[PDB]
DNA sequence: TCGCCCCCCTTCGGTGCTTTGCACCGAAGGGGGGC
């Protein structure tokens, strides 16, 4: 049926006017699945007939529905959409069914046509104008415009929801103790009351739902566990995702690994402990999605590894709001993070990961913070609330971190949790000069101009060095300095530099860099036993420094 | 009541922001809060063909345990029409600075009474969240004068001004100056006894429909520099590299004399002993910064910027400024909360502390400069947020090259 | 040969700095998943 709800209005952007795109040609079969639709969906006043006077037209399509019989009737209004007006989508997020609570009966159900079943404006019809091809060449196409929301076109989602949230309103203030999931036309229906009692409230809604045009097919109303329910199967107790086929190739393109790697990161909210960092490299400086990538042997171990985790059964379950939710992370290297969120131990809410690199420049810390403010993102979303973290990190670390570190940052109630590798700082630069360490002076320059640069030092000692460089720039010349400084000297040091970038990277302490310049400093800073690093300014003349900038030119 | 026209600024359209992730009893006060003003007119719920959005939370006071529903209109107060050019704007009056207790208070509910233009409430809109997006998230819009939106104390300007005279007239060395929402009342009565008036003031605007400042004891906070007995040449880099960065703020600072100390490629560790020009050229830098820089004055044309050092133990030093260097105050904040620990709850306070200083002053917020990553803040500071107003800001990592201002 | 939503990983291009490259960040490409 078509909902008697009132019609949302829509307009034009301003300015546009209508499509008018030509229908390409396409096979008997479809054009008997469209005539069969269209037939019907006119008889039951979905489509009108229109006529000459209206001189738009977008062209139509259909694909076959996951009901393996059935057709879905699509129109490619992408010009249409581009030139409709903008709307605020109501859809902010996906439901999890980690965020369940136990419920005693359950049903899920589905609308039959739900997009057919709403109205469009009366005034917007005009711009759905299509037109069925029927053997091309025989007769000139059959022309319609649309009485109720087209699949495809940009508004008709939002429309579609909105009617929806109207229509369970009345249903939801009477019944606060059902728990009604509504996501498109999908109905997840949770409630505590026994099974004779719970269906009767669902013929109430159903019947509910028919009155204002949508239908509830019996096909897709399922009354008994396991539940599937947005890609997932529902028991009473836990829940599993629905099964992940991982691709299986002798020789891989592009886009496969792009495949394969969306494959885990959707298998990574439930399975633990998987990665894609040697997979997702394969991508980076790729051509074509057709181009054959051979699997680095990092990546096929990655691979195995992930393969060994996905062939263990898993199951998450539900919330339990009772209880506090704890989230634990480990680390797992080069970047990479997994953390597992749960209220009893060994039973797992969901898992997740992080590895996101942020920046040219960062450290084990920054990211593990970065960890935390994703899984407080997440819980938030999914239950309302922020969990206690389990982290690797010494209190000590990250008392050490937090106050020498000049920005400011947190984390929430955390307890220790020794799983090794431990986040760690790898170096820690002394707040005050090094009695009988050396003291090298340091500056570099680079012509920019030209390719050229110098990097050298002088050192109290007498120790004086000058380096040529070649294809450099300014900045990388004093990080070149630096780099000298610290190759030449013991293991305690006192450098001076007139570089606020160069001290601006280094004082943030990084343990990882994309630069094959700054990763070399680093190693040198943790092979070093204590290194005090101070500024001065340049030109102004100033002791060591005017010697070494005399020195570099 | 007849609507005041109102226009967005030529060639902007309106707010399209998304909602942020709320908790749950944010949520469900919000949704108290809004289903309560459903029913009273004071918004209407609409539907996704109006594409205008602006997030929405919540506050709570901890010396006021109800919830405080918090619009960040700050984007549509950026694209909505000047009120100075359409004459309905309000003086900021000098003397409230000069009071020794100032009270603020939340007069928001006072805009529901007045309706808004009907062409404009599209550009209101905001959207309540769903724990694990159970729905799809509700829409409302205004159909009143916003809370949080700086076209309500204009329009509502001729309103209060005939809802205060009486007390004005009444305590004539009272300063009363509206902010947004709020109003901030100042006097130099004793604090109790300011209390009292401010008890007074509260009844007589219930008639229609915070915690005390003290801007006497707002100090400046100058350039410092080290006192010893004993000096390294890695002291005097540390002295020079500052004086040369003031020598940008403050006329004539010299570093000659200090710098030649520093000759030859010397240990940072050696002692140097002062000269007595060096020392001359010292007391001498010491002095300018004692007293403030000449030929600084607030243009109110301009915007107020306001910089923030987190320097350690509970201290943050700050500047306000409107031109790089010429710094209307400098200041530092200290923490004082008890536990210790909680830079982002130190830094939201500080930002408070600092923005409501500048309403005091000038009359407006200031752009904050803040020295987080864009996501820790994000992570956190809705949870220590107690103003009604939110202040511009942006993110930068600066490292201190100089301790300078401690 | 379509639509709307969330997620991750890679790439690209605009912004502003007392710069001449660099770091930051939002948007858009690819992928996963939902209806
Ligand atoms: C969520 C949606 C509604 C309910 O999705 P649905 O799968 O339950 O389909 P519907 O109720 O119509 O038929 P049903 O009677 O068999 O249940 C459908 O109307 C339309 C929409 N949707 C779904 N998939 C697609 C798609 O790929 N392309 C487009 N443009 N829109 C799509
Ligand atoms: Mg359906």
């Amino acid at each position: 049926p078509i909902s008697p709800i009132e019609t949302v209005p829509v307009k034009l952007k301003p300015g546009m006017d209508g499509p008018k795109v030509k229908q390409w040609p396409l096979t008997e079969e479809k054009i008997k699945a469209l005539v069969e639709i269209c037939t019907e969906m006119e008889k039951e006043g979905k489509i009108s007939k229109i006529g000459p006077e209206n001189p738009y037209n977008t062209p139509v399509f259909a694909i076959k529905k996951k009901d393996s019989t059935k057709w879905r009737k699509l129109v490619d209004f992408r010009e249409l959409n581009k030139r409709t007006q903008d709307f605020w989508e109501v859809q902010l997020g996906i439901p999890h069914p980690a965020g369940l609570k136990q419920k005693k009966s359950v049903t899920v159900l589905d609308v039959g046509d739900a997009f057919y079943s709403v109205p469009l404006d009366k005034d917007f019809r005009k711009y759905t104008a299509f037109t069925i091809p029927s053997i091309n060449n025989e007769t000139p196409g059959i022309r319609y415009q649309y009485n109720v929301l087209p699949m495809g076109w940009k508004g008709s989602p939002a429309i579609f929801q909105s009617s929806m949230t109207k229509i369970l309103e009345p249903f939801r203030k009477q019944n606060p103790d059902i728990v009604i999931y509504q996501y498109m036309d999908d109905l997840y229906v949770g409630s505590d009351l026994e099974i004779g009692q719970h269906r009767t409230k669902i013929e109430e809604l159903r019947q509910h739902l028919l009155r204002w045009g949508f239908t509830t097919p019996d096909k897709k109303h399922q009354k008994e566990p396991p539940f599937l329910w947005m890609g997932y199967e529902l028991h009473p107790d836990k829940w599993t995702v629905q099964p992940i086929v991982l691709p299986e190739k002798d020789s891989w393109t592009v886009n496969d690994i792009q495949k394969l790697v969306g494959k885990l990161n959707w298998a990574s909210q439930i399975y633990a402990g998987i990665k894609v960092r040697q997979l997702s490299k394969l991508l980076r400086g790729t051509k074509a999605l057709t181009e054959v990538v051979p699997l680095t042997e990092e990546a096929e171990l990655e691979l195995a590894e992930n393969r060994e985790i996905l062939k263990e059964p898993v199951h998450g379950v539900y919330y339990d709001p009772s209880k506090d939710l704890i989230a634990e992370i480990q680390k797992q290297g080069q970047g990479q993070w997994t953390y597992q969120i749960y209220q009893e131990p060994f039973k797992n809410l969901k898992t997740g990961k992080y590895a996101r690199m942020k920046g040219a420049h960062t450290n084990d810390v920054k990211q593990l913070t970065e960890a935390v403010q994703k899984i407080a993102t997440e819980s938030i979303v999914i239950w309302g609330k922020t969990p206690k973290f389990k982290l690797p990190i010494q209190k000590e670390t990250w008392e050490a971190w937090w106050t020498e570190y000049w920005q400011a940052t947190w984390i929430p109630e955390w307890e220790f949790v020794n799983t090794p590798p431990l986040v760690k700082l790898w170096y820690q630069l002394e707040k005050e000069p090094i009695i009988g360490a050396e003291t090298f002076y340091v500056d570099g320059a680079a012509n920019r101009e030209t390719k050229l640069g110098k990097a050298g030092y002088v050192t109290d000692r007498g120790r004086q060095k000058v380096v040529p460089l070649t294809d450099t720039t300014n900045q990388k010349t004093e990080l070149q300095a630096i780099h000298l400084a610290l190759q030449d000297s013991g293991l305690e040091v006192n450098i001076v530099t007139d570089s606020q970038y160069a001290l601006g990277i280094i004082q943030a302490q990084p343990d990882k860099s994309e630069s094959e310049l700054v990763s070399q400093i680093i190693e040198q800073l943790i092979k070093k036993e204590k290194v005090y690093l101070a500024w001065v300014p340049a030109h102004k003349g100033i002791g060591g420094n005017e010697q070494v900038d005399k020195l570099v030119s | 009541i007849e609507t005041v026209p109102v226009k967005l600024k030529p060639g902007m359209d309106g707010p399209k922001v998304k909602q942020w992730p709320l908790t749950e009893e944010k949520i469900k006060a919000l949704v108290e809060i809004c289903t309560e003003m459903e029913k009273e007119g004071k918004i209407s719920k609409i539907g996704p063909e109006n594409p205008y959005n602006t997030p929405v939370f919540a506050i709570k006071k901890k010396d006021s345990t109800k919830w405080r529903k918090l619009v960040d209109f700050r984007e549509l107060n950026k694209r909505t029409q000047d009120f100075w050019e359409v004459q309905l704007g309000i003086p900021h009056p000098a003397g409230l600075k000069q009071k020794k207790s100032v009270t603020v208070l939340d007069v928001g509910d006072a805009y529901f009474s007045v309706p808004l233009d009907k062409d404009f409430r599209k550009y209101t809109a905001f959207t309540i969240p769903s724990i694990n997006n159970e729905t799809p998230g509700i829409r409302y819009q205004y159909n009143v004068l916003p809370q949080g939106w700086k076209g309500s104390p204009a329009i509502f300007q001729s309103s209060m001004t005939k809802i205060l005279e009486p007390f004005r007239k009444q305590n004539p060395d009272i300063v009363i100056y509206q902010y947004m929402d709020d109003l901030y009342v100042g006097s130099d009565l004793e604090i109790g006894q300011h209390r009292t008036k401010i008890e007074e003031l509260r009844q007589h605007l219930l008639r229609w429909g915070g915690y005390e400042l003290h801007p006497d004891k707002w100090t400046v906070q100058p350039i410092v520099l080290p006192e010893k007995d004993s000096w390294t040449v890695n002291d005097i880099q540390k002295l020079v590299g500052k004086l040369n960065w003031a020598s940008q703020i403050y006329a004539g600072i010299k570093v000659r004399q200090l710098s030649k100390l520093l000759r030859g490629t010397k240990a940072l560790t050696e002692v140097v002993p002062l000269t007595e020009e060096a020392e001359l050229e010292l007391a001498e830098n010491r002095e300018i910064l004692k007293e403030p820089v000449h030929g600084v004055y607030y243009d109110p044309s301009k915007d107020l910027i306001a910089e923030i050092q987190k320097q350690g133990q509970g201290q943050w030093t700050y500047q306000i400024y409107q031109e790089p260097f010429k710094n209307l105050k400098t200041g530092k904040y200290a923490r004082m909360k008890g536990a210790h620990t909680n830079d982002v709850k130190q830094l939201t306070e500080a930002v408070q502390k600092i923005a409501t200083e500048s309403i005091v002053i000038w009359g407006k917020t200031p752009k904050f400069k803040l020295p987080i990553q864009k996501e820790t803040w994000e992570a956190w500071w809705t949870e220590y947020w107690q103003a009604t107003w939110i202040p511009e800001w942006e993110f930068v990592n600066t490292p201190p090259l100089v301790k300078l201002w401690y």
